[PDB]
């Protein structure tokens, strides 16, 4: 199952890339952070001081995706990093945190 | 039950 999951994964990726390929410039007022691949989801143009989120992807076996991961957009328009290795870095500590 | 997902840093 974890080809599978694998192969999702990849897909997304591709999918994510023709996403951010096809749709058009932001549209919106001020500063906002730029639509992005992280690596296992798509997120699009955010903008800044925004908290999004969306469902888990289900490429692992302990992810729910019932869950949300979350991604936060802060009010310089750039996205969060993790302070430990300072690396852009959406939340999915939610996707698995009860299984 | 699986091996446990990695969502730490160096993770997206
Ligand atoms: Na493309």
């Amino acid at each position: 199952l974890y080809v599978v999951g694998r192969k999702k994964m990849m897909d997304a990726q591709y999918k994510c890339y023709d996403r951010m390929q096809q749709l058009p410039a932001y549209q919106g007022e001020g500063p906002y952070c730029n639509r992005t691949w992280d690596g296992w989801l798509c997120w699009d143009d955010t903008p800044a001081g925004v908290l999004s989120y969306q469902f888990c992807p289900d490429y692992f076996p302990d992810f729910d995706p019932s869950e949300k991961v979350t991604k936060y957009c802060d009010e310089k328009g750039v996205w969060f990093k993790h302070p430990e290795n300072n690396r852009t870095w959406s939340n999915y500590t939610m996707c698995n945190a009860f299984t | 039950t699986y091996p446990r997902t990695n969502t730490g840093s160096g993770t997206p």
